[PDB]
């Protein structure tokens, strides 16, 4: 029960590229108001949630909810075959056993259809608890990715401190240390590079380098990343989209 | 939540608080005061205060530079050939400015679990960079460290803590913790410690937490070992039927394995004084024969019964 | 359903752990207070250590127990490397959690090596703040003093009859079974503080019944299902040695051993246990009997010819009990 | 080292390249270095 | 205390990249006039001598002389952490155990400071004396780089024949031989592409191919390369900078 039609095909390619490294199995839940998906890695440190609304559909028909498990390695391999001219169409029957990926052009009769077998891991746990965050900040995805790949070389743990009207990234390692402090600004030419920060309470907590590199590979989805920080709570790193958002729930580290 | 154990809450933060091995501790204090710390291998039984001595010496030697001048590698951390060839060598080659005489300290705690090749690779590392860094090992068994490593260090063989030092520090802890003590209870704590100071502190803490006033009976309730008085009565009874009944009821039916019974009997007999030295040694020989038979595989109840019968013969006769 | 009675009748809470009462009371005081130090449950197998820790972990950790508790077993194909890997990954992750004190249940730690035990001690010391260990073992003499000093030891004793009989009554009425008093006494005295053995023997006795609805289980059924010497057989051998001719005693001993499949070690132990109940006029009788039978058992363990060992048993008993007469 | 000190007469003159066990003494890690050291002259 | 401010952060990155592959451990001895670096090869064959003048920094204090021993791998790693518009600042305290690299910007947005732990290195002052090199040839860096890059695949040893004011590169092998010959000349349209020679005595020396390939990694700081060969002295491959020079001291083989 799914008639998913995408106006652009490569956007879903960046969507799965964001999913790729973090987790290898997601059981998608397709509903009448769009497609949602949530998964947790094997180490139970990183939680990925995907929200896709009807706004990113030329036409959508999902009258009955459908559970869709699909290998992201196989989907990535087959989605690399999608041209920039063809458009994606997802079709699922009653109790699907193989999801069909369909491509159609506009000026030439070129049809590309593919079949993907599903999984039956029987895991559909969806848990969301944190709806408030002490610190909310946004910055370009390229900038945050640059900072994290800059500080991951020195240490396996990167601190994100939020001191009064300033952002501070600290990473102390064997070969040395590194402190990248940035201050919010409003670029009058365009807000695409502006740094916005909301300050309620000071925030001081450390994360993992490998996990942070796992989140920042979703920078292809959107040019802006929203970071929500709060003490003794899962951090949030969202990538805004036209119909929804792709946010990551990450577990901090204990220093004692 | 949790309460800090008296093992950790009353851990010596200075070298003077550490009791036992007065000569070695005084010489370590002098080294920490002056400097030029030699390579050392502190070895001995568990619980006598080896790791505490190493950490206190490192702290007193360095001061504020302890964080960036000491690298600790326990068994939980990796200490393979790659670790020795890269991390330890880079730490030795690191340029840290310290007060004159002071040197960086490479604390390799539990060096008896280290592989032989890592020890061989450590030898050239300590021989080359000895002008900037000094190594400090801490092993339970000193024979597990290769002779090339032992030929470049001053081997320290810490001895078992005597009853006097354990009693002194226990009295200190009881005095700062407001603990009701009795002579028999403290004697029981020393007896169950057997030179393991950590065991003495843990037993005192358990007795205080559970049964309040530290009596000998209270101490012998939290040791989960055969009661020394019960075992002494079993061994020294003039009626063999009573000894057999005691062994069947208070030891075998209560779940005490043959090894624990033999160990308690040996310890009690060694501490026995009313019997003659020859009788003591012969009963010890019987206990050794029974322990041997248990180690071979025959650890049944009949072996312990025969041990009791032989001890009864030895006591009543001869 | 089609499951063994061992898992079906597991203690789902701390109130169903019979026999051991000091440990359960201390554990309940621990959870009520909130102080849960590192625990070491050790003792004879089947005493209820794993049941106790599982019940406590469920009681504290509600529904999150699946993710907040990792149950290890050092006897598996992991070794020091993978075991350490799993412990540090579970203890240092600090996953999204409702509270803390992730619990690690390391079963069969007496098979862990000395270096592995020292490494486990170090890991316990490092991650005490967020992870609590309840290392499990069966023998305390196979554990290094380093691991023994970082955990609150809780010895488990073999269950007392008052408990074993209570669990007998509980299982019997629910499974609709009848145990004759002699058969129940035989099972209680044959378990030797092993509830798992009780459950296995009970299930086998259920399967043995032609009509497992109202057929009462007899003494012989249990004594042949468990594979143990009947008291009657050992008593007959003992009385044949004590009051009959050498040839008749040898015939009775060989016949009983062959017909019941009984080794000489079990015969010696049963004879000693039976003779303990009886009183002897002299003391040299008991001394010589115990010493000679222990020597015979030790020689049997090493090896030899069984005929001479049986003759030695008969002669030792006869000489010892002619000393008293 | 003492023989080198006596032969050269100075500590700085002699250049002894010690291949100890603290490094990786494998062919693909030291053959080129040792061949270059034993083939050309040290800069002095 | 050291406070050296670069006009462009890429300058120090290029300077480090010029010799970051041949040597691993380098002494950054700093004095009043500027920064002088000296790292010997791990094979004890080639010596990299670098000098940076005061006029290469926007600001340069250097109150007292200080030696900054550093590992080239970690230093190159921390240097790659920045943009061309950044103003790299080298900060070191008195008797430092760590060197601070402050990556500022023209507008103060991302002020990022990176610290690098120092290393204990035995400093060996090996400045050359007054030497009368028999040959002195200078050609564009791109030329020499191309010749040795394409001609090192023919043989492991490279012979730069110079005789009668003629430059010839020789590397003979069993499969074949490769020879490239260029003559000195002066071009008014582009003097930087000209060839010069101030030969005094004939010399014919042969050095390793790998080490010349390592040397030409410095063909990114200067348009030309200065070569001074001597029959009984180590060669000097100098790359003249706007304020100093990056000279490579290649040593001769055993006779
Ligand atoms: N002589 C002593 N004086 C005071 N406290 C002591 C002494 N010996 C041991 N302790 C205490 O008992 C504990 C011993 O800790 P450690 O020194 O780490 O044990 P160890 O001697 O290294 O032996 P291990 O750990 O089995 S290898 C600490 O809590 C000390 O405070
Ligand atoms: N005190 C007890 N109260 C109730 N049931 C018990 C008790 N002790 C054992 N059992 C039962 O007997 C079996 C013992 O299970 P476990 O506790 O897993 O064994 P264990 O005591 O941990 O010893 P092992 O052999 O080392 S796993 C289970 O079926 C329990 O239900
Ligand atoms: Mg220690
Ligand atoms: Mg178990």
């Amino acid at each position: 029960m799914l008639e998913a039609k995408f106006e652009e095909a490569s956007l879903f390619k960046r969507i799965i590229d964001g999913f790729k490294d973090c987790v290898q199995l997601v059981n998608f839940q397709c509903k009448e108001d769009g497609i949602i998906a949530q998964a947790v890695d094997d180490s139970r440190v990183l939680l990925v949630s995907l929200e896709i609304g009807v706004e990113a559909f030329q036409e959508y028909r999902c009258d009955h909810p459908v559970t869709l498990g699909m290998d992201l390695t196989s989907l990535s391999k087959i989605l690399r075959c999608g041209n920039n001219t063809d458009t994606l169409t997802l079709i699922a029957d009653n109790t699907p056993d193989s999801i069909i990926l369909l491509f159609e052009d506009t000026k030439k009769d070129r049809i590309a259809e593919y079949s993907l077998k599903l999984m039956d891991i029987d895991a559909d746990f969806l848990k969301i608890e944190e709806l408030q965050y002490d610190s909310t900040l946004s910055l370009p995805s390229s900038e945050f990715s640059k900072i994290v790949r800059d500080l991951s070389q020195l240490s396996d743990s990167i601190n994100i401190m939020i001191t009064k009207e300033t952002i501070k990234f600290v990473a102390d390692g064997d070969i040395g240390s590194g402190s990248v402090i940035i201050k919010p600004f409003v670029d009058m030419e365009h807000p695409e590079t502006s740094i916005k920060l909301e300050m309620d309470q000071p925030v001081d907590l450390t994360f993992g380098a490998k996990y942070l590199l796992d989140i920042i590979k979703g920078s292809s989805l959107s040019d802006r990343v929203g970071i929500r920080l709060s003490s003794e709570a899962p951090a949030l790193f969202q990538f805004d989209l036209k119909s929804g958002f792709l946010q990551f729930f990450l577990a901090p580290k204990f220093n004692d | 939540s949790l309460q800090l154990p008296w093992v950790e809450k009353y851990r010596p933060q200075v070298l003077s608080d550490i009791v036992g091995n007065k000569e070695t501790i005084d010489r370590l204090q002098q080294i920490a005061k002056d400097g030029n710390m030699p390579h050392m291998i502190i070895s001995g039984m568990p619980g006598i205060g080896k790791t505490t001595s190493v950490h206190c010496l490192a702290h007193e030697l360095l001061g504020r530079s302890y964080a960036d001048g000491v690298l600790e590698l326990n068994a939980s951390d990796d200490r393979g050939i790659d670790v020795v060839r890269n991390q330890i060598k880079h730490f030795a080659q690191k340029k840290l400015h310290l007060p004159p005489g002071k040197h960086k300290i490479v604390i390799l705690d539990e060096a008896d679990s280290m592989t032989a090749g890592a020890q061989q690779a450590l030898r050239r590392t300590m021989e080359l960079y000895s002008n900037s860094t000094r190594f400090a090992f801490a092993c339970n068994q000193s024979n597990k460290i290769i002779e090339p490593l032992q030929s470049r260090c001053a081997i320290l063989r810490y001895s078992k803590l005597s009853d006097e030092d354990v009693l002194k520090r226990l009295l200190q802890i009881i005095k700062l913790e407001d603990v009701k003590y009795t002579n028999d209870g403290l004697e029981a704590i020393i007896f169950t410690a057997e030179g393991d100071m950590r065991q003495a502190i843990n037993n005192l803490q358990s007795t205080v937490a559970g049964h309040g006033l530290v009596n000998a009976d209270n101490v012998f309730k939290i040791v989960d070992s055969p009661h020394p008085l019960i075992v002494k009565k079993m061994l020294l009874a003039s009626n063999l039927e009573d000894s057999i009944q005691i062994l069947r009821t208070d030891l075998w039916k209560k779940g005490y394995s043959s090894i624990d019974i033999v160990t308690t009997s040996f310890r009690v007999t060694k501490n026995l004084a009313q019997v003659k030295e020859s009788v003591r040694l012969e009963m010890i020989k019987e206990i050794g024969l029974t322990h041997m038979r248990i180690l071979e595989g025959v650890g049944t109840y009949l072996q312990l019964a025969s041990m009791l019968a032989k001890i009864h013969k030895l006591n009543n006769k001869a | 359903e089609n499951l063994p009675w061992v898992e079906k009748y597991r203690p789902e809470t701390l109130d169903e752990v019979y026999g051991q009462n000091e440990v359960i009371t201390t554990v309940r005081k621990f959870v009520d207070e909130g102080k849960l130090p590192h625990l070491l449950f050790y003792g004879p197998p089947g005493t209820g250590k794993t049941s106790t820790i599982v019940a406590l972990a469920r009681e504290i950790y509600g529904k999150n127990y699946s993710n907040m508790v990792l149950e290890l077993n050092a006897s598996d194909d992991r070794g020091i490397d993978v075991v350490r890997n799993q412990i540090k990954d579970f203890a240092s992750t600090r996953q999204i959690f409702s509270k803390g004190f992730k619990l690690i249940i390391l079963d069969e730690a007496d098979a862990m090596t000395n270096a592995a035990q020292n490494a486990l001690r170090r890991v316990i010391e490092r991650y005490t703040k967020n992870t609590r260990f309840c290392v499990l073992a069966n023998y305390a003499h196979k554990l290094t003093p380093a691991l023994l000093s970082r955990c609150t030891r809780f010895r488990f004793q073999p269950l007392p009859q008052e408990a074993i009989e209570r669990r007998i009554a509980n299982v019997l009425v629910h499974e609709k079974l009848k145990l004759s008093p002699n058969a129940e006494k035989a099972l209680i005295e044959l378990s030797n503080g092993d509830m798992r053995r009780v459950l296995n023997v009970l299930q086998s006795c259920k399967a043995t019944l032609d009509n497992p609805d109202e057929d009462e289980i007899s003494d012989d059924v249990i004594y042949e299902c468990c594979g143990a010497p009947r008291p009657s057989d050992l008593k007959a051998v003992l009385k044949s040695i004590l009051e009959d001719d050498w040839g008749t005693a040898h015939y009775t001993l060989n016949k009983v051993r062959s017909a019941k499949g009984l080794a000489l070690i079990d015969l010696i132990e049963g004879i000693v246990k039976i003779l303990e109940d009886y009183e002897l006029q002299n003391e040299e009788t008991r001394v010589h009997l115990l010493t000679k039978l222990a020597d015979i058992e030790y020689s049997i363990s090493k090896g030899g010819n069984d005929q001479i060992q049986g003759s030695a048993v008969i002669g030792a008993i006869k000489a010892s009990f002619e000393n008293e007469t | 080292q003492t023989i080198m000190r006596e032969i050269a007469g100075d500590d700085n003159s002699y250049q002894i390249y010690e291949v100890n066990s603290n490094m990786n003494r494998s062919k693909k890690d030291l053959l080129d270095i040792l061949l270059d050291f034993t083939t050309t002259h040290y800069v002095k």
